[PDB]
């Protein structure tokens, strides 16, 4: 049944605009209102927008409401949400959702879409610098990669092109006060083979077309 | 015409989600199906008598 | 009685004027309906993919790949979504003849 | 129409009644309201839009104009004859279909609103009687938590049926 | 200016156990409340309307109820794959209101964290600025507690720390704290430590080490 | 049938009335009579036949003969297997479309009767009670000019309600 | 569904009744039991079977793949658009004849139910209430003589008539 | 009253999970089904008639 | 190999009384008709409502 197939997330700055789409794959998408909801990363989600089947009206929370408009073309069966001032709290991953009711609106939201990250902020695209995290003691011992200062959206990693999963962690990025995005991937590998086996890290960065390579060693 | 379509048709382009046209039946691209009705409207509410 | 408060039970009524046909009645008025069938269309050749589409004018198929002289606009083509003939496409073969399985040709090339 | 509810024993639509498609007039001492049955309005919903997915959901993939010269006219006309062939037969399909499930609908419909005023006459039983275009005057005083106890379909029928049995055999 | 509250922020429990959330909205909203799921990085999913209808896909473990001002979800017998935030909402009015979320999390047997220490690579010391990276692995429950001592000189607002989720595999954490510091602060000193507490230890642990 | 009146709850038909589908009979002090439903006799009429209309307008169009050489047994095959394909659409379409609508409406008509039938007791109320077989006996006299005003659905219900309750306390 | 007895004003089904698909659950002073209205589940069951052979007998007689040359891409092209074109149309009808059968046998059985209950609450009139979820209290004392004349249809109903007019007034 | 016996109207209820759609509803658990659709076979090339196929 | 059946497909045999099969459209001998469907399943019963 419906999938709700979003489009139009993207990295944008302060004042400028961005519309947002949902296209439902189902012909009778066209006889349900449909809510727009946000959630800030790390944070809870917010009701944003409501449109009814028709158009007809039309609902907005207080946190935007002047600044975006909902609308609705349903010969294409697609509803659409359009942002104006946009402003850095307005940075999230932006959800439609189906309406359980539609003809008759009853504010709950019974099928998703898979989401669409916006990145409202004043901060060029930046390729990741990348660090070794060396190595040297402990029990049976850890090593890393630090990818700092980076924008925007997200990065990967992944260990030897993804020859061990074994015990990978990549920690969520922090939005430091330069704007700038960092974190870091480390792994714990059995025995002391470290002076002897290779490892390599391989960071993606998507939004810039980087793609970096750190062989990691020790002192 | 310097214009973008998902479905054209010897008359034109249809820009359209519904499942039948009865515009012609050449198409290239996603089209509706063809058939030769004038009217396919399918009722969902119920008979609508607003008064005595 | 001694009030005799009232309880109705009833259905939705609005302004529409849309109407079907059912097979024991024709239009019928009802509350909402769904129109199935597309009528309109923007009257143009439009690109898809965002390719325009190949427009042989006055030549045909037979023209465009002979290379008749009236159809030297169509000496650059090299990529299109569909290909158009319309009803003035006469341009084919200048020095008379058959062009054999030309029919089979055409049935190639709208692939 | 079948069930002879709609057009029928209740002889009109409520263009007052906003949330829903079937639903309840109310009349006591604190006023006058109106009021959706959300969930038969909901089932009726859920049924209608999986009709309507059901008849679309099938339909699926197909033109592409041949030639032929002037010594193929047989393979000609049974291309022709091929085209016009389904041609026809998917338009029956597709205008039959839909007379006949829209004629089943109005009837579905028809068929919710009797239902529902069954629903009613059966919890009230003779608390009430019927006076007509399917309304129940009632024998007792039925304040706004009483016709709510009807709508959410648990409705205390005892407790008032020692006030409605004296009010019956006189007035 | 409505408010919705969830109660608690967190439960751990076991599989097969009765988790009961609780949901308030500072004024009277009838029966109007939804509950959603939603697993990190997907979107949520719906579970009960009107206080207490369940949703059609839903298993029936799942029970909502309350009516005017409190409500309660409650999952009778915690399945693996009920592990999520759970998000109530007001249906009453608009606009719509999601309480703040209540996350549900695995309960595992304790697990002590594994800590390591990691000084800024020489390359990182051109760039201007110097981070310092302190990682404890694989601990249950979430706890620590990291101090940055620097010389036995305490810091702060000048480390941020971020977590990893239950990992999928054994339910554990990882964590990890940054130091952040300019080049020139960081040649002020010469000894650095992080000093982690957490409940699958008796005594503080330290690693540590010195520049150069 | 579906709605249990004909060939129901009303066990058979009326030889004796020419004049509709359904309809009346009477007795009062004056004699018997019938008289059909015109206005229901006449949506009857009316839904069946813009049904057979539909059923049969939709219809249209088409066979050619062909022939084909010793060297030419695929296309013969294939205009065989067209000619046979189309024949067979056709052939199920028409007999099953007629199977379905004789169902509906045999279910239809029994709809109509019950429909009637609940008209007249909608009217009357207690003032005459069901006494089976789709028959009302009433608890007060009804002459001709009664009679008339139950089957043009005006009856004065009030009229003779007090001459009814009298007559249900007693006899 | 339609007729609002099944999943309806009768709550739910009967494990317990093995002999059939409708029927009578009785308590007197000799016991309980059950028992099915065999006749009904008879006429349920030879429409049933009857509507499953015609669906079914319906449908016969046809693929015999075919290969052409480099040469004959036109014919090729046709050969393979008949072939899908049936099987499409085949396809299309039989699914969409199930999902509109199985609405209707559902509906049927839902008639049957509500047609069995109508046919008791007829004989009984007022020697027995209705107490909801298609129960009959009755008003006067029932052996088990007295419950199967109910079931086979020829219940006595003047017979036990006074005994429950009395019973009616007091308690 | 005095003993009120009761009778009563119902219909077959069983353990049955065959699950069948209809146009207004899906997986519609029934009491009974028949299943029209053919989906196994022997993954082998046999014989018709007794005679075996040709192996080019 | 060694079988019989009544009804063969390049896939397998299909030994088998019901209308309708899914499994190739291509057969020899007497089968049931082929069609695009995962499910052909007519009710017969009654909806199964085993208690409240
Ligand atoms: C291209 O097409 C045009 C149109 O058919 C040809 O011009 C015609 O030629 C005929 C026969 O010689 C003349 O009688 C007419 O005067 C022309 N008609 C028009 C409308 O111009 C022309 O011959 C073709 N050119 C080539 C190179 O094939
Ligand atoms: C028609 O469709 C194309 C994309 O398929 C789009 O560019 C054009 O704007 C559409 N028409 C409208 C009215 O939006
Ligand atoms: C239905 O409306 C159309 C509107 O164009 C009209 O032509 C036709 O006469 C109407 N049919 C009937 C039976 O009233
Ligand atoms: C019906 O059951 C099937 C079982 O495979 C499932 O895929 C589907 O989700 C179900 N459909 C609905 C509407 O619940
Ligand atoms: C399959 O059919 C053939 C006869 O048509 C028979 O020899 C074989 O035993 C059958 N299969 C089974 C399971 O009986």
């Amino acid at each position: 049944q419906v999938q709700l197939v979003q489009s139009g997330g993207g990295v944008v700055q302060p004042g400028r605009s961005l519309r947002l789409s949902c296209a439902a794959s189902e012909f009778t998408f066209r006889m349900y209102a449909t809510h727009w909801v946000r959630q800030a990363p790390g944070k809870g989600l917010e009701w944003v927008a409501l449109i009814s089947y028709d158009g007809s009206n039309k609902y907005y929370a207080d946190s935007v409401k002047g600044r975006f408009t909902i609308s609705r073309d349903n010969s294409m069966n697609t509803v659409y949400l359009q942002m104006n001032t946009l402003r850095p709290e307005d940075t999230a991953v932006y959800y439609c959702a189906r309406d359980l009711g539609g003809y008759f609106i009853r504010g709950i939201m019974d099928v998703w879409g898979q989401g669409t990250l916006v990145t409202v902020s004043s901060a060029s695209t930046k390729g990741p610098s990348v660090f070794p995290l060396a190595p040297s003691s402990g029990g049976t011992a850890a090593l890393g990669c630090l990818v700092k200062d980076y924008f925007p959206e997200p990065v990967t990693v992944s260990w030897n092109s993804g020859a061990l999963t074994s015990g990978v962690h990549t920690f969520p990025a922090v939005l430091q006060s330069s704007g700038l995005y960092s974190l870091s991937s480390v792994v714990t590998v059995p025995s002391s083979s470290l002076g002897t086996q290779t490892y390599i890290c391989n960071v993606n960065h998507k939004p810039s077309n980087t793609k970096v390579d750190k062989r990691v060693e020790p002192k | 015409h310097d214009c973008n379509t998902k479905c054209q048709t010897p008359h034109g382009a249809i820009n359209s989600s519904l499942p039948f046209q009865n515009i012609h039946p050449v198409t290239i691209g996603e089209c509706p199906k063809y058939v030769r009705s004038t009217k396919l409207r399918m009722a969902t509410g119920l008979r609508n008598i607003p008064s005595i | 009685a001694d009030p005799g408060d009232t309880i109705c039970i009833g259905y939705h009524a609005n302004n529409s004027t849309d109407t079907v046909d059912t097979v024991l009645e024709k239009n019928v008025t009802v509350t909402h309906s769904v129109n199935l069938l597309e009528d309109s269309h923007n009257g143009k050749l439009c690109k898809l993919k965002g390719i325009a589409p190949l427009q042989l004018g006055k030549c045909n198929i037979a023209g465009w790949l002979l290379g008749n002289p009236e159809c030297d606009l169509l000496l650059t083509a090299s990529s299109w979504s569909y290909i158009v003939e319309t009803s003035n496409s006469e341009n084919g073969t200048c020095y008379p003849g058959d062009f054999i399985d030309y029919e089979e040709l055409r049935e190639q090339l709208s692939s | 129409g079948l069930f002879g509810a709609i057009a029928g024993f209740i002889e009109g639509g409520w263009t007052g009644m906003i949330d829903g498609w079937y639903g309840y007039h109310h009349q006591n001492e604190q006023g006058s309201g109106y009021a959706a049955d959300q969930k038969s309005t909901q089932n009726a919903i859920d049924g209608i839009t999986n009709k309507v997915n059901s008849v679309i959901e099938k339909m699926n993939t197909q033109a592409v104009g041949k030639e032929f010269n002037n010594l193929e006219r047989r393979i000609e006309n049974l291309n022709k004859k091929v085209d016009d062939g389904f041609l026809d037969i998917w338009t029956y399909n597709a205008e039959l279909l839909v007379l006949l499930e829209n004629e089943r609908t109005l009837d579905f419909h028809d068929s919710n609103v009797r239902n529902l005023y069954e629903k009613v006459k059966s919890q009230l039983k003779n608390n009430a009687k019927e006076i007509g275009n399917g309304c129940f005057e009632f024998y007792h005083k039925c304040d706004d938590a009483c016709m709510e106890s009807v709508r959410n379909g648990t409705y205390d029928y005892p407790k008032y049926s020692e006030e409605s049995k004296l009010n019956r055999e006189e007035i | 200016e409505l408010q919705m509250t969830q109660s608690p922020s967190s439960v751990s429990a076991s599989v097969g156990d009765r988790v009961t959330i609780t949901c308030r909205a500072s004024q009277g909203i009838s029966s109007w409340l939804a509950w959603y799921q939603q697993k990190p990085g997907k979107a949520p999913k719906l579970l009960i309307y009107a206080a207490s209808s369940l949703q059609s896909g839903v298993p029936s473990r799942f029970s909502g109820s309350g009516s005017g001002t409190d409500f309660t979800l409650t999952i009778s017998s915690l399945q693996p794959e009920d592990f999520a935030t759970y998000y109530c909402q007001q249906a009453n009015s608009f606009p719509l209101t999601f309480g703040g979320g209540t996350k549900v999390e695995i309960k595992r047997t304790v697990a002590a964290p594994s800590v390591f220490i990691f000084p800024p690579s020489d390359e990182q010391l051109k760039s201007g600025t110097a981070s310092v990276v302190c990682l404890l692995n694989n601990f249950y429950p979430r706890e620590a507690k990291v101090q940055w001592k620097v010389d036995n000189a305490l810091q702060s607002g000048n480390s941020q720390e971020s977590v990893t989720e239950q990992d999928s595999k054994d339910s554990t954490y990882s964590l990890s704290s940054t130091l952040t510091l300019s080049k020139a602060d960081y040649e002020k000193h010469k000894v650095y430590a992080c000093e982690v507490t957490h409940q699958g230890l008796s005594s503080p642990v330290t690693k540590s080490f010195n520049r150069g």
